[PDB]
RNA sequence: UCGCUACUACCGAUUGGAUGGUUUAGUGAGGCCCUCGGAUCGGCCCCGCCGGGGUGCCCUGGCGGAGCGCUGA
RNA sequence: UGGUGACUCUAGAUAACCUCGGGCCGAUCGCACGCCGGCGGCGACGACCCAUUCGAACGUCUGCCCUAUCAACUUUCGAUGGUAGUCGCCGUGCCUACCAUGGUGACCACGGGUGACGGGGAAUCAGGGUUCGAUUCCGGAGAGGGAGCCUGAGAAACGGCUACCACAUCCAAGGAAGGCAGCAGGCGCGCAAAUU
RNA sequence: AAACUGCGAAUGGCUCAUUAAAUCAGUUAUGGUUCCUUUGGUCGCUCGUACUUGGAUAACUGUGGUAAUUCU
């Protein structure tokens, strides 16, 4: 069927070859898994040597890493935005590797607030909840509060990251091939890479 | 149209040769595995369902 | 940005650029640590690769390629297509009925890294064998030596 | 071919097997095993062709299925089993022990050893790596995986293995001044002392070896098997003692023998 | 030169026929992949006939009926 | 920790993940019978992984007959390269999107022909040379012609399946079944080749 | 005997149509891949009815269909 042979092409000089054998099985290709957004659907494929691949057809959640903080968590993928390969893959909402997607932020917002004991992502409207205040303002012993206070000196986040935490969704890049391993893992964008990706999203509008 | 009839609670079996049109009307326009009260098959089939 | 002329952000995969250290580090200087390797068969890594800022993954010193196989040499003939060059190898073939030779040549396409700047089409280049980098490219430039009209 | 091959033609068999042209069309294809197909002696060509304990290939099977032959301490009932260099063959019924050692002509010799010498073998080192939880692992020329070895043992060395337990009892490093045998190429079966090793990075090394009579030759580093430390071998040697005679010397030594007879 | 005999190669109106190979456009079997679909086959529930044990309740065994119940193939 | 000429290698640490079309962590079998109700000795069959053997698959450098009454060829429909991805066992225009305009050629490219499978080799022979190699060994290809698949470690398998094209078999006319370039054998073709 | 299960049937044998840097030969590389089987290692490393678990289906018995098949 779909083949990945080299003898159907032209020679370097531009000359047409003549094949000497027919299509073999070590040369085959398979249809693409255009992984969409939805509740999980995965089909197993038997591959050379008797092994298996995982064609993910729909994905809803994935493992994503906040690299600066070293915080990797499961998070619900929301929406598909600018794609570096094809801008047609964004209208159909297709997940592939090195794609720019939106993810939820609450698993990260909980770890930051439970580790630095500071409120991040709270809007300026005085949103206080007894569970949240027990997370934040619970009274610790002398040594525990000392260890928390010596930690607040470097508990600072950039201005581009904290804006996203206001709207509850972060921007992430999927570093895994979802149509080969069946899962969408990746890293949240930061720094100059986030600066670069925020320009070309605005340049598409 | 002959009928293979088996009674699973005893194990007895026989083929009955039927050349009538009224008995086959009930079985017509029906699918497999449909339990239907075949009462027109004979006098002993009054309470039998197949 | 000159370094960022493509649709996808260009970086060295081994290097992590988002180490949140301190406000002073932001104040001090923003220069990324660079990944360079020692492609080694007696060859030396040019200093334009340790101090450069180009991003190319098919470079031997600062990319993901391994040099193994044959070490060859040639003369640069054409520099026209992006980031790769065409070189010429001239040899003598022996015809034994006449006990004589004849000149033959081969044209070979090699990959040129940005660490090798100021190279013109007259000069001798050493090339090392690597994995298939494209349809008709299997070698990579390892050393550049100026031609007869050396300045 | 759509898969692996299962036959071997007699003219395509390794020449040192010494197979004649007109016995058959086929030769025993060695089973997969610790030794390579072209560097091994199958059990049938040793029991039938060399020792002549059997006249046909059906008789080799009758000897094997009685569980009489042990290859390095284990009974093998496969009649095409790939025995090879430094292996020990034990027949307990007749009380015989043999070691597979090349002779000067490049062919495996019928070298009988004592029951004490059959308790160990010498193995080259092919690979050293570290496995999970930091455990060092060896791989030898006999396809033996031996873990927790000494850290002084490196690749191209030789170790001594006790065949009952399979553990290292001693080792010899690779260095100039050590005895060795050539196990391939054009000097196969020759014994001499290492004198030099020239290194060619990115390619094959070359080792220079000098005989006891003063003849010097060279081989590739992969064809060198360190036998003993210094001039003293660690195993018993065949009749020729590893010295390659010239054709004229061999002719004179053969002619002198028949004059002695009378 | 003119006259008589034979055979080859060529031109040639007939937009010659036979055989085979290339392609434009359209149609297009069959397998494979994806999205649906759901003939049938169970299980856990609900009632009816009912034994045992523990203590009106639960665990059970033969089941029959039926419910736009849920779940699986 | 260890090693390479050279790792983005092996080993290590940390935060998580772990596919229901699902990942390993033994409800299997035989023979001898025993020691102090417990403990057990030889094997057989299975197991993710690592290494090894048998390979296979992709690439590197050099090398082939005649032909110019074939001198320019490739690039719309991937041609040379770049970036990101899809697919693939993997490296790669293998394929897609966006870019750049490249790549080969009288040192004979491109096209055509071959009574062209390629070597190890054979005949002739002062020395040089000329011609042959379908043929029992090694490699390739095919199973009437194309194409597509299932199973499996491995096949685009044909003494497997599914279609189409060409032939052809039995029939109650509804249907069913095909593949000798395997060993014999028959027809045909021929100057030309053996026993069902 | 039969039948279920496992393995093999991808080797061998034949032929030379295709095929002109293609095939192939010497030389190299996989640090760019897979590998049934043989041989060796591993197989209480995991802190969460077991003195044995569940439902079928062949062979067999019985009733059959078709002009016809290694059909069912």
């Amino acid at each position: 069927g779909i083949s990945r042979d080299n003898w159907h092409k032209r020679r370097k000089t531009g000359g047409k070859r003549k094949p000497y054998h027919k299509k073999r099985k070590y040369e085959l290709g398979r249809p693409a898994a255009n992984t969409k957004i939805g509740p999980r659907r995965i089909h197993t494929v038997r591959v050379r040597g008797g092994n298996k691949k995982y064609r993910a057809l729909r994905l809803d959640v994935g493992n994503f890493s906040w690299g600066s903080e070293c915080c990797t968590r499961k998070t619900r993928i929301i929406d598909v935005v600018y794609n570096a390969s094809n801008n047609e893959l964004v209208r159909t909402k297709t997940l592939v590797k090195n794609c720019i997607v939106l993810i939820d932020s609450t698993p990260y917002r909980q770890w930051y607030e439970s580790h630095y004991a500071l409120p991040l992502g709270r809007k300026k409207g005085a949103k206080l909840t007894p569970e949240e205040e027990e997370i934040l303002n619970k009274k610790r012993s002398k040594k525990i509060q000392k260890k928390y206070d010596e930690r607040k000196k470097n508990a600072k986040i950039s201005s581009l990251l904290e804006e996203q935490f206001q709207q509850g969704k972060l921007l992430a890049c999927i570093a895994s091939r979802p149509g080969q391993c069946g899962r969408a893992d990746g890293y949240v964008l930061e720094g100059k890479e986030l600066e670069f990706y925020l320009r070309k999203i605005k340049a598409r509008k | 149209m002959k009928l293979n009839i088996s009674f699973p609670a005893t194990g007895c079996q026989k083929l009955i040769e039927v050349d009538d049109e009224r008995k086959l009307r009930t079985f017509y326009e029906k699918r497999m595995a449909t339990e239907v009260a075949a009462d027109a098959l004979g006098e002993e089939w009054k309470g039998y369902v197949v | 940005a000159d370094i960022q002329t493509e649709r996808a952000y260009q970086k060295q995969p081994t290097i992590f650029q988002n180490k949140k250290r301190v406000l002073l580090g932001e104040t001090g200087k923003e220069k990324l640590p660079r990944y360079y390797k020692n492609i080694g068969l007696g060859f030396k890594t040019p200093k334009e690769a340790i101090e450069g800022t180009y991003i190319d993954k098919k470079c031997p010193f600062t990319g993901n390629v391994s040099i193994r196989g044959r070490i060859l040499s040639g003369v640069v003939t054409k520099m026209k297509m992006q980031r790769t060059i065409v070189i010429r190898r001239d040899y003598l073939h022996y015809i034994r009925k006449y006990n004589r030779f004849e000149k033959r040549h081969k044209n070979m396409s090699v990959h040129l890294s940005p660490c090798f700047r100021d190279v013109q089409i007259g000069d001798i280049v050493t090339v090392g064998e690597c994995r298939p980098l494209s349809k008709t490219v299997r070698f990579n430039v390892l050393k550049v030596t100026k031609a007869a009209g050396t300045k | 071919a759509r898969g692996p091959k299962k036959h071997l033609k007699r003219v395509a068999a390794p020449k040192h097997w010494m197979l004649d042209k007109l016995t058959g069309v086929f030769a025993p294809r060695p089973s997969t095993g610790p030794h390579k197909l072209r560097e091994c002696l199958p059990l049938i060509i040793f029991l039938r062709n060399r020792l002549k304990y059997a006249l046909t290939g059906d008789e080799v099977k009758k000897i094997c299925m009685q569980r009489f032959i042990k290859i390095d301490g284990k009974v093998r009932t496969d009649i095409t089993y790939p025995a090879g260099f430094m292996d020990v063959i034990s027949i307990d019924k007749t009380g015989e022990n043999f070691r597979l050692i090349y002779d000067t002509k490049g062919r495996f010799a019928v070298h009988r050893i004592t029951p004490e010498e059959a308790k160990y073998k010498l193995c080259k080192v092919r690979k050293i790596f570290v496995g999970t939880k930091g455990i060092p692992h060896l791989v030898t020329h006999d396809a033996r995986t031996i873990r927790y070895p000494d850290p002084l043992i490196k690749v191209n060395d030789t170790i001594q293995i006790d065949l009952e337990t399979g553990k290292i009892t001693d080792f010899i490093k690779f260095d100039t001044g050590n005895l060795c045998m050539v196990t391939g190429g054009a000097n196969l079966g020759r014994i001499g002392v290492i004198t030099n090793r020239e290194r060619h990075p990115g390619s094959f090394d070359v080792v220079h070896v000098k005989d006891a009579n003063g003849n010097s030759f060279a081989t590739r580093l992969s064809n060198i098997f360190v036998i003993g430390k210094g001039n003293k071998p660690w195993i018993s040697l065949p009749r020729g003692k590893g010295i390659r005679l010239t054709i004229a010397e061999e002719r004179d030594k053969r002619l002198a023998a028949k004059q002695s007879s009378g």
